[PDB]
Formats: structure tokens, C-alpha cells, sequence
RNA sequence: ACCCACUAAUAGGGAACGUGAGCUGGGUUUAGACCGUCGUGAGACAGGUUAGUUUUACCCUACUGAUGAUGUGUUGUUGC
RNA sequence: CCGUGGAGCAGAAGGGCAAAAGCUCGCUUGAUCUUGAUUUUCAGUACGAAUACAGACCGUGAAAGCGGGGCCUCACGAUC
RNA sequence: AUCUAAUUAGUGACGCGCAUGAAUGGAUGAACGAGAUUCCCACUGUCCCUACCUACUAUCCAGCGAAACCACAGCCAAGG
RNA sequence: CCCAUACCCGGCCGUCGCUGGCAGUCGGCAGAGCGAGAAAGAGAGUGGCGCGGACGCUACGCCGCGACGAGUAGGAGGGCCGCUGCGGUGAGCCUUGAAGCCUAGGGCGCGG
RNA sequence: AGCCGGGCGUGGAAUGCGAGUGCCUAGUGGGCCACUUUUGGUAAGCAGAACUGGCGCUGCGGGAUGAACCGAACGCCGGGU
RNA sequence: UAGUAGCUGGUUCCCUCCAAAGUUUCCCUCAGGAUAGCUGGCGCUCUCGCCCGCAGUUUUAUCCGGUAAAGCGAAU
RNA sequence: CACGGCGCGUCGCGGCGCGCGCGAGCGAGCGCACGGGGUCGGCGGCGAUGUCGGCUACCCACCCGACCCGUCUUGAAACACGGACCAAGGAGUCUAACACGUGCGCGAGUCGGGGGCUCGCACGAAAGCCGCCGUGGCGCAAUGAAGGUGAAGGCCGGCGUCGCCGGCCGAGGUGGGAUCCCGAGGCCUUCCAGUCCGCCGAGGGCGCACCACCGGCCCGUCUCGCCCGCCGCGCCGG
């Protein structure tokens, strides 16, 4: 007899993608090999974010890429990215970046290639920067999700900005009772 | 009753639905049918076009649409005077013709 | 079951101590609280006005917010099985300061001025408060009076 | 299918995951919304605040194709044109403008929200907004009503 | 409970307030009725009154009796 | 003359109160308009009640100030 | 008061009637009643207190043959 | 002195943790290491005969160390557990005997 | 009071231990017992509370027997105590 | 019309891991629900191989109280 | 006595401590074992129609243990209920909606589900294609009951006691932040000069996502106050 408790023995986190593809599946035996074989906490970092699932792995835009390599020390480097580049229309200037990443829009390779960047792919990373030297590692905005409005604490609550599940937006959709001072309440 | 947390819903099964419900299993022989009754006006009306008479060009009556053009249902009986188109013969040589539509502009 | 009055069971404790009944001494209104000290509640039932609700009497808290007449203080309370640190405003007379942080603060000064000082020295010196260490080794000298003898008294009634 | 449900995985117990104590009765709490206000209130009004009541005006014959009107902002106002139009326009040096019509690629208001690349713009449209309107005329063009 | 008589004495109790596939069914306690009190009424009354189907054992055990079994080689007589 | 409250403060009780919170006069209507925050039951939701503010119009006083109902603890009510 | 040795029964009176009473009928009453009660004569196995006899069964045999019921089953005392 | 499923030592099963190790099978074109108390190069350079060497590695694999293992209601995972039919595949089986059924026969798996 | 900039590490009690955070969610909402405290009751294997631990959900050694007591909580085995 | 049932009865293979509640508030609510609480699953953000935090524990300081006890030569 | 060379020995207190050179930090073999988990390079018998082995499984005996399951229940072996036995059948299914988690395609877009074109037709009632068939849905904008309105700005030259035109720069700030950049110093062997390449690392940078906080912008509403525009100078508009 032990006094202990076994709730919290087992720990939740990935060992490996869900996903059955197999080109991922070589990506990760890749990274696996490169990150107990290789000090760098980078290619851990990768292969954690390879493990990930899609929610996890939020799709970063251009702009928001742009604006991350603009800022001042990082010139020339190559911008990592373990989830999708898309496309942002709402930007015309587009300069020269070094991106790798699983995968990247048409529109945004095109937009990339004709300003002059080259496109790389995890796997010409590991053989161009094994441990991953002159690498700004991003990631796309993950509270993106239209989801996360409707987390946290309930609504009809007060001090609580969260959207509620309503079939239909409309004046006479729950707006009367717990919403007005007129008419009851006001939360 | 309600579970923690959800929408509110209104399902409009309380009447007796799986009495009157319409299975579409039926489509493609509809569509091969539609078809083959096409192609048989079409093969017996000899030279004649398949799609029917000419139509009218007509503006979309609404502020949403009234940028658009469509087609309409028949050419007014103004158009066909000023034309110099007699409105029996217009029917019998091709042109679809209705009565009702005015023509303000 | 009970009543939820708000001065329930409160006849003790908000009641004024024994012959100190009378004008409140003007030394409590004439002290100054800033944002950020830490401060004890101890409702006084002389004055009505801003008395703290009875399950905050004997709480210690920090001070937050300071207006013409009372305090706005954040005080942790234990709801069930979780701890709300919520934000109360008592008037003035309920409320004093906790002399609990000034030995620490003083501590403070201190320890720092004996590190700036001995610091050219290059002499070691301790700082953290061990526990009661057990007691050394030592002599205890008789004077050449041997100690007396005790013995159980025999039993006897009183009553 | 049914070879994953947990049903396959719930065969020989009793109880069919549903308890011993309380069964899986018919409708213990009563069908649909019921009792919304008497012993579902709690739940109603920390989860669907105003559902109950009235509030606002009666509009009989709602037509939405009158008050139909798309919005654009000033951030996809470049977008509406081909890329080619913007550059020519930019390495134009007679100072001649390209001329943006919403209304032909289908939107009816202009609401001024992104920046705009500086080269004068002849944006019509059929309603405008104050702040697009001096953005325009910041960054130097016209503003066409059309109806 | 009370009384009459005898007697030697007419002591007190338990056993699912022993005992209904043992009896009886007078009483409680269905449905029919009557009276008194209560209720506007249908009706009520630890109030009174009258009439109101009491099913089954061949099973197991227990018990009462009746064959028999058991070892002494087989049987029989007399016996403890 | 003595008188620490042994009286009174609308009401039950408890707390509190002496150049006052009691008694008597003077003047008044902060029992008024308005947005937020907080406490009490609490799910930390409403109602009710209460507490500090803030923004105007005022009352009172020489003034500092005090006052947006009753010295505090109770006297009250969703949708349509 | 009578009836008996003895009477919570019956009958006849008494009436302060918990709560009798006049076509929600009061009182009486010949004849009648598979109506409800008490007493007396006669008669008797109802009983003291049981016994014997007859017929059909039960019993055994030839033939023919179900059903109720059945967790497993079936010797007791005490304990829990 | 006696003994519990408790405690100590040992074996075995499984779970969890180390988000541990292994692509280095680098071979006459080679040189067999990265267990060793001390953050980091068996560092590269310039001047004063016999032809030879086990296993491995379904990486969804293999291997090494520790700790732990009760369970109703309930939740989750893995089943090379099982039943019926469909698309593939086994140059599958079968009148020299399929399905089904019976068995004091030989076995496997903790179990289905 | 808020802002900037600058200097100070002996990380200022003991002991132990990775921690924080977010979704979705079943069953439950009849309880009972014991030391101590305690209300009603003559009292009860009665009725009602507070704290902790148990039983329920739990087998094992002991109390002959036993839901709760004493010891001790459990993978399949050998040895020892 | 397979009418409704907050009420009885039943609810079909194995192993592995985790593991409860009969309590709060509201309800013509009291054999039932909703809501907190207790559970599981899925993760994610970091961490060590100088330092961060946390604790059903103690220590050093500092406040809070009106029970056990005691008192009536002190108030009631 | 886990003492053992020679020196230059101050590397020194008076010698011991304790430094600098000595082809420059390379002596080799055998052997025994209380030494990173057992071996014997030790043996003996009995084997053809009566004997050898067969955990389990067939029957039987013995010692210990051992109450009949399912169910409701605080509590079941219960003097609680269902159950004589056997075979077959037998109960969380399908549709719609919603939420969340996961896998795939595309991505500010996405989706032909309805229709049509494909010599209709074993499979094929499938599959392919439409792109001027994206009507349309969902998303890209919110807010207000409604009329409606509808999402940054920061610096210099031109009249700080600037009216007001240009030159610009551009979508905040603080704290914490995995990773990356830099890098004082530091990683060896005859010495010595002197490199290359790679690893280490004080401190210092740029700081993802995310959290907290402070600002800013859009819509409704309230308070205060001034200014500006004209096709119609007004109960106008900003
Ligand atoms: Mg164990
Ligand atoms: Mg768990
Ligand atoms: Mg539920
Ligand atoms: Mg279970
Ligand atoms: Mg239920
Ligand atoms: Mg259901
Ligand atoms: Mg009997
Ligand atoms: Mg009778
Ligand atoms: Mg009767
Ligand atoms: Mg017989
Ligand atoms: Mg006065
Ligand atoms: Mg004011
Ligand atoms: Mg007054
Ligand atoms: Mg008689
Ligand atoms: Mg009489
Ligand atoms: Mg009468
Ligand atoms: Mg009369
Ligand atoms: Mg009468
Ligand atoms: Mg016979
Ligand atoms: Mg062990
Ligand atoms: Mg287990
Ligand atoms: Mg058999
Ligand atoms: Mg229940
Ligand atoms: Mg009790
Ligand atoms: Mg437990
Ligand atoms: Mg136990
Ligand atoms: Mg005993
Ligand atoms: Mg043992
Ligand atoms: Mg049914
Ligand atoms: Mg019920
Ligand atoms: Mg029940
Ligand atoms: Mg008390
Ligand atoms: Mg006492
Ligand atoms: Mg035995
Ligand atoms: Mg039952
Ligand atoms: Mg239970
Ligand atoms: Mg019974
Ligand atoms: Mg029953
Ligand atoms: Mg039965
Ligand atoms: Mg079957
Ligand atoms: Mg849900």
C-alpha cells in the first residue's frame, strides 16, 4: 500500500500525428531522427508541431508574415511555418522571403515567387539548416476561430462579452428579457 | 430538456412527417426521360430551333437586380408595330409575343 | 433553518468593548492610506455608515482604491471549495493598518543595509531566518548545594 | 458505422451506460423546451439571456430586396480591378486616374476600414461613408454617386 | 366482567397477542337495506340494526403407524 | 443637589448613542434628475436591501462640513 | 319490577330524549310473513359420551391415465 | 513461537514515466568508441601474405531503465475475439470429400 | 498617480513536489455507521446537526458468527518477517 | 394507436487504464428535473537533467473571536 | 606510511609547504580473484510387450475453503421479487437540427446538392464535364426598436499667442514569453609562430502564439461646448 493517487499518472500529449498520410509520416520519422539525434530544440519544437492537429496549426497570412520579418535583426533569415501561408489581398508590396512551410496557397506561391522569394518545404530545410540556424519560426493566430467567442464565462452573466447560440440573428431573437433594463433585467 | 450548454431549437417534426416524405430516388430516370423528350421535339421539330422562339431582352424588377438583364417572356406589341412585325405572324415565324408588358422607357 | 439578515449573530462582534463606548478617538480618522498597503477590517458598530459585511471582519487585505470617506480593498474569501479574491469598500473607522508587513519591510532595510555594508569587507554573513536550532552543549555548575529532593505529596481532601 | 459506436463496446452490462439508480426513462424533464421558465429557468437565463419578451417594431410585409445593399471596404477596393490596371496606373506619369465602379462587380456602399496605396482613384459607387470619402480625397480621387 | 354452585383449589402466563389447506364465522371489514347526527348534494360516522360463496395437499419434511435395508457364511429358536 | 444612561430613539429583539443618534426651536424638501462599480442570499443569477463614488440642481450652517429617506439589522414582486 | 339458582339478553314502566316526534308522516293495529328477537310445553345423540350397523368410496389388483407446482433442495437448538 | 493478498528480496504479466536509445549495417574505397564527476573538437592544416567479419530495422519496429497495478454507477483505449453481406486480394481450399454436428484425443491464448 | 532611464542577485524560514490553462462530458442529486461535540425525546438498532474516517464501490488476517470494529487495502508466484 | 407514463421489469463478447454521488440554489418542487459540486476524455503552453512557482504541514511575525472554564464582595 | 627520481628548488614560510624543465602527460607483459545476475573442461541408474512421459481434460478419494443467481436497495443467502429444463428469436436503431473534438481538399473564399451536356442503359440509377449554369447558401461588418450610421493614426517644413497647405512615416504601448541573432570569455598534448573549421558560453538583442493590463477606432445613449458647408442658409447637414 502506497499513499498515492493515479488521476494525473497519465499525460495527454501526442506521440505521434493522427493524421494516416504518409508524406507527414516521413516528415515526422525526419524530424524524430533529426531532433534525439540533434541538440537544437528547434527541430523539437518542429516535430511537436508536426504532431499537431489541424485546429493547432492555424494558417498564417502574408501580411501577418511580412510584418513579423519586417521587424529590426531579423533580415535574410527564413521564415518557418508549420501550418498553411494563405494569400492576403489587402497588401500590395510584397518583398523577397526565404518560406517553408507544409504547405502554401497558389495565389500566395505566385505572389511570393514573382517577388522574387524562393519556396521551401520541411523536407530541403533539414539538408539547408539541420539545427535550424537563421530561422524565425512563426505560427498563425490560434484564437482565430470564430469558436472562441463562444468559450469562457456563460452569457446573461454580468461582465461577460460572450457570444450566445442563436439560430438566427434579429430584433426578436434574445434581446428582451435578460438584455434590457426595460424589461426585467439587465446582466 | 436542456443539456449545459446549446442552442435553442424548433424542429418542425410534430406532425406526422414520415407519412408525407418525398425520396428522390427517381432523379436520374427523371433526368433520362427529360432528355429523351428533348431530343425527340427536337428531332421533330426538323430545322427549327431546339431551344424555341427568340425572347426579349428585359431589366430585373428590383433594387437588388435591376442591374442585371434576363431574358423575357415575349416581345410587347409596340416593339412588334415599330418593328413592322404583324403580331399573328410573329408567333408562326419564331417570335415569342405577349400583350401584358408596357414599355415606359 | 436560519435567517439571512445581514447583522445576524453579530451581537459580539460588532459591539463596542467594555467601557470604550463614546466619541471615536480622532487618531483613526487622522491616518492616511495609500494603494498598495495592507490592512486589517474590524467592524465597529459605533458608526453605521460602510460597515463590512460580518465575514470579512478579522480579514486582512490590500488596499486598491482611496476615496473621500472609505477604502476600497481586495479581500479573499472562501466560497465552497474556491477562494474569490472580491473588492470591498469600508469606511474608515472599520479599518486598520496591518502591522504584519512593516516587520517585514523593516527586516528589509535592514538585512539590505548589512549586505551594502560587509560587502567591501568580503566577510560572510546570514541573512535567512533559520528555525530554533537545538540547544548546544554546556555546564551546569552546582554551587556546592546538592539539589533537593522531590517527592509525591500524599492525597488529602479538600471539598 | 456501427462498428465504431459505443454501442458494439456497451454488450453485457446492464445499464446500457445509463445507471442503475435513475434509469433511462421516457421524458423525466418533459418534452422539447418545457418548463423554459419554471424548472429550466436557471438554465435559460444563464445560457439564452432575452429569450423571453418583446421588444421592437411590427414590419408586416418585409421585402429584404429593398433593403438589400452589399458593402465594400477600402482595403479590398484595389481588388475589384485587374493587378495590370493598378500598375499602369502607378507607373502612369500623365496623372490620369482608373475609374472603380462597385456597383458593376456588385456591391452598393463604400465603408472606409484599410489604407490605401497612394495614386488617385475615381471610386463610384452609390453610397459612400464619411470617413471613406476623406480617405479618397487624402489619397487624392473623385467620388462618383451613381443611382 | 359479574353472578349462581361445587371443590382441595377453582393461581397467573408463553408458544407469529399457539392453533381458519383444523372447524365455526357470532364480531370486525365490500356490494342490498333502516334509523339517528352531520352535509345544499352526491355522501360520512372506532354510532346502532338486518342479510351476506370461508377454495386446493397426490409434493418435501415432521409425526403416527407398516414392509424392508445393514453386517454375523445360510437359515431358525431362545435370549441380553 | 446627586444622577455612565439605570430614560428616549414608532414597532420584536439585539447592537449603538450624552455640549448626541435623546428633548425643544429655526429654515427647508438629498424622499429630487442621471451613467456606471461593489456588498448581502448566491449558481457567485435575478428581485429586494445596502455601500462607496462620479455628473447636475439644491437645502442647511458663519464655516468646516452634512444630506440623494427613517441610527443599523425587516417592512416586499418577472415576462405578457 | 318481572322472568332465572345465577341474566350485558327479553318484557313492562320511568324520561333530564349526546341526537324521538307528526304525509322528510306520529301512534295503534286484526290477518299474513322461507323477515329479526325472548320465554314456556313436547321431542330428541346438540351435549354428558360415545358405540354399533348399512351403501358408495378410500385400500389392493387388470386396463387406462392427467393437473396445480418446481432457483437448488429438504432433521434440529442457539448465535449473528 | 504461529500467520494476511501488509513489509523486505527474487521471477513473470501489464500500465505509466524517462515526450529514454537505435537510420552507425559509417568494412582492403574499412578501421569497429562516444558510461565518462566536471558546458564544450579521438578537429583540419601553415611557419621557427591469407579477400575475411553473427543477429538487426514489420521505425505503426526493436531495445534499456525506474515506479506502480482495488473497484459499483460511469468514461476511454486495444482486440491476429466473434456473426452476416459488399469491393479488392490469396495462380486460396474442396466429391482423393465443403458446410454443419459429435468426441475419455494433441495443443495455443490471461481472456473473448 | 502614471510614465521613462539607471543601480543593486547572499533568489532573503523549514520540509516536500513539475506547473499552468482550455474545451466537451457521463453518472449522481433516497444514504448509513463510528470516537469526539451536540438538539428533541424517559428512552430506542428513534428523529436532527458539526468535524474526521469509513461502508456504500472492498476483497484479505483477527473479533466463533457479522455491510461499519482492530490490523491492513489487492496483478500471478517462491523465500523471509 | 407502436396513444401517454417523473412509475415497475429487462437491457447480449474479452482485456487494459481512470474513477464518483446521494451535497448548494430554483421549480404546484419532495419517487422528477435544471444549476453548481464530484468524474472521464481530448489536448495545448512552458519547465528542469541558475531559478520559477505551488502546498488539507510546520516556524517566525501580526491581527480576528466570546465557546470550554470561571464570576456574582462586578452590571442584568 | 595511497612516502619514494633528478634537478632549476624561495612557487617559500624556515627544510616542509609547493612552483618550472627533464623527446616534452605513451613501460610492458603474465597470473589470482569476495570484482557490471551459473557453471561444471562432474557423475549414476533404467529401458520391448511391460514399461517410460502426458500440465489440462474422464472418473474417484482426501484436507482446506465454500450460502443462488439477476434486481431495487443504506443494507440480500434472505421469512423481498423473477427463474422446472432445453433450442431458436429478443431490446440505444434511422432521419433532421445543433454543439464540440478529430481526418482530408481548397483557402478570403468555398460548395453543384438543383439543372444541363455526355451515342441513355451489363456493371451504369454509376462516373466525367459545365465556369457567362455560383442563381444561391455560409463566410468576408457591426450596431440600433427604427429612421440610419458604419471600424487607426504617428513625426518635420509652411503664421507654438499656426488659421491652414505640403514633406513625410506608417496600423499602437508595458510586462511575461518557446524558438532564433550576437557574443566577453572557452573547447589540449614536442615545443614555438600562426591559421582554418566546428562545438561552449557571461551578458545582450529581435521577439511567434498566448495571457494580463493601458491606450485607440466603429454603432446606440447621456453631459458640455464651439466651429464648419451650401443648388435650395432651414425645426438643414457635418
Ligand atoms: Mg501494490
Ligand atoms: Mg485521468
Ligand atoms: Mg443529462
Ligand atoms: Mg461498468
Ligand atoms: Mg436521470
Ligand atoms: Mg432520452
Ligand atoms: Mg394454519
Ligand atoms: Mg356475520
Ligand atoms: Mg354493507
Ligand atoms: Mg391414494
Ligand atoms: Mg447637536
Ligand atoms: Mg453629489
Ligand atoms: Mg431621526
Ligand atoms: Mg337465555
Ligand atoms: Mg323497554
Ligand atoms: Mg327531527
Ligand atoms: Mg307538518
Ligand atoms: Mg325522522
Ligand atoms: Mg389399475
Ligand atoms: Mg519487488
Ligand atoms: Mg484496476
Ligand atoms: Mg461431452
Ligand atoms: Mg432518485
Ligand atoms: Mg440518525
Ligand atoms: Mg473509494
Ligand atoms: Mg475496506
Ligand atoms: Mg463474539
Ligand atoms: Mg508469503
Ligand atoms: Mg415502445
Ligand atoms: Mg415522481
Ligand atoms: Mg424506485
Ligand atoms: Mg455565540
Ligand atoms: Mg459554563
Ligand atoms: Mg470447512
Ligand atoms: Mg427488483
Ligand atoms: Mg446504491
Ligand atoms: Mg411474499
Ligand atoms: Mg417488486
Ligand atoms: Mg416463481
Ligand atoms: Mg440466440
Ligand atoms: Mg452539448
Amino acid at each position: 500500500g502506497v499513499d498515492i493517487r493515479h488521476n494525473k499518472d497519465r499525460k495527454v500529449r501526442r506521440k505521434e500525428p493522427k493524421s494516416q498520410d504518409i508524406y507527414l509520416r516521413l516528415l515526422v520519422k525526419l524530424y524524430r531522427f533529426l531532433a534525439r539525434r540533434t541538440n537544437s530544440t528547434f527541430n523539437q519544437v518542429v516535430l511537436k508541431r508536426l504532431f499537431m492537429s489541424r485546429t493547432n496549426r492555424p494558417p498564417l497570412s502574408l501580411s501577418r508574415m511580412i510584418r513579423k520579418m519586417k521587424l529590426p535583426g531579423r533580415e535574410n533569415k527564413t521564415a518557418v511555418v508549420v501550418g498553411t501561408v494563405t494569400d492576403d489581398v489587402r497588401v500590395q508590396e510584397v518583398p523577397k522571403l526565404k518560406v517553408c512551410a507544409l504547405r502554401v496557397t497558389s495565389r500566395a506561391r505566385s505572389r511570393i515567387l514573382k517577388a522574387g522569394g524562393k519556396i521551401l518545404t520541411f523536407d530541403q530545410l533539414a539538408l539547408d539548416s539541420p539545427k535550424g540556424r537563421g530561422t524565425v519560426l512563426l505560427s498563425g493566430p490560434r484564437k482565430g476561430r470564430e469558436v472562441y467567442r463562444h468559450f469562457g464565462k456563460a452569457p446573461g452573466t454580468p461582465h461577460s462579452h460572450t457570444k450566445p447560440y442563436v439560430r438566427s440573428k434579429g430584433r426578436k431573437f434574445e434581446r428582451a428579457r435578460g438584455r434590457r433594463a426595460s424589461r426585467g433585467y439587465k446582466n | 430538456a436542456p443539456s449545459r450548454n446549446g442552442m435553442i431549437l424548433k424542429p418542425h417534426f410534430h406532425k406526422d412527417w414520415q407519412r408525407r416524405v418525398a425520396t428522390w430516388f427517381n432523379q436520374p430516370a427523371r433526368k433520362i426521360r427529360r432528355r429523351k423528350a428533348r431530343q425527340a421535339r427536337a428531332r421533330r421539330i426538323a430545322p427549327r430551333p431546339a431551344a424555341g422562339p427568340i425572347r426579349p431582352i428585359v431589366r430585373c424588377p428590383t433594387v437588388r437586380y435591376h442591374t442585371k438583364v434576363r431574358a423575357g417572356r415575349g416581345f410587347s406589341l409596340e416593339e412588334l408595330r415599330v418593328a413592322g412585325i404583324h403580331k399573328k405572324v410573329a408567333r408562326t415565324i419564331g417570335i415569342s409575343v405577349d400583350p401584358r408588358r408596357r414599355n415606359k422607357s | 433553518t436560519n435567517t439571512k439578515g445581514k447583522r445576524r449573530g453579530t451581537r459580539y462582534m460588532f459591539s463596542r468593548p467594555f467601557r470604550k463606548h463614546g466619541v471615536v478617538p480622532l487618531a483613526t480618522y487622522m491616518r492616511i492610506y495609500k494603494k498598495g498597503d495592507i490592512v486589517d477590517i474590524k467592524g465597529m458598530g459605533t458608526v453605521q455608515k460602510g460597515m463590512p459585511h460580518k465575514c470579512y471582519h478579522g480579514k486582512t487585505g490590500r488596499v486598491y482604491n482611496v476615496t473621500q470617506h472609505a477604502v476600497g480593498i481586495v479581500v479573499n474569501k472562501q466560497v465552497k471549495g474556491k477562494i474569490l479574491a472580491k473588492r470591498i469598500n469600508v469606511r474608515i473607522e472599520h479599518i486598520k493598518h496591518s502591522k504584519s508587513r512593516d516587520s517585514f519591510l523593516k527586516r528589509v532595510k535592514e538585512n539590505d543595509q548589512k549586505k551594502k555594508e560587509a560587502k567591501e569587507k568580503g566577510t560572510w554573513v546570514q541573512l535567512k531566518r533559520q528555525p530554533a536550532p537545538p540547544r548546544e552543549a554546556h555546564f551546569v555548575r552546582t554551587n556546592g548545594k546538592e539539589p533537593e529532593l522531590l517527592e509525591p505529596i500524599p492525597y488529602e481532601f479538600m471539598a | 458505422p456501427s462498428r465504431l459506436r459505443k454501442t458494439r463496446k456497451l454488450r453485457g452490462h446492464v445499464s446500457h451506460g445509463h445507471g442503475r439508480i435513475g434509469k433511462h426513462r421516457k421524458h423525466p424533464g418533459g418534452r422539447g423546451n418545457a418548463g423554459g421558465m419554471h424548472h429550466h429557468r436557471i438554465n435559460f437565463d444563464k445560457y439564452h439571456p432575452g429569450y423571453f419578451g418583446k421588444v421592437g417594431m411590427r414590419h408586416y410585409h418585409l421585402k429584404r430586396n429593398q433593403s438589400f445593399c452589399p458593402t465594400v471596404n477600402l482595403d479590398k477596393l484595389w481588388t475589384l480591378v485587374s493587378e495590370q490596371t493598378r500598375v499602369n496606373a502607378a507607373k502612369n506619369k500623365t496623372g490620369a486616374a482608373p475609374i472603380i465602379d462597385v456597383v458593376r462587380s456588385g456591391y452598393y456602399k463604400v465603408l472606409g476600414k484599410g489604407k490605401l496605396p497612394k495614386q488617385p482613384v475615381i471610386v463610384k459607387a452609390k453610397f459612400f461613408s464619411r470617413r471613406a470619402e476623406e480617405k479618397i480625397k487624402g489619397v487624392g480621387g473623385a467620388c462618383v454617386l451613381v443611382a
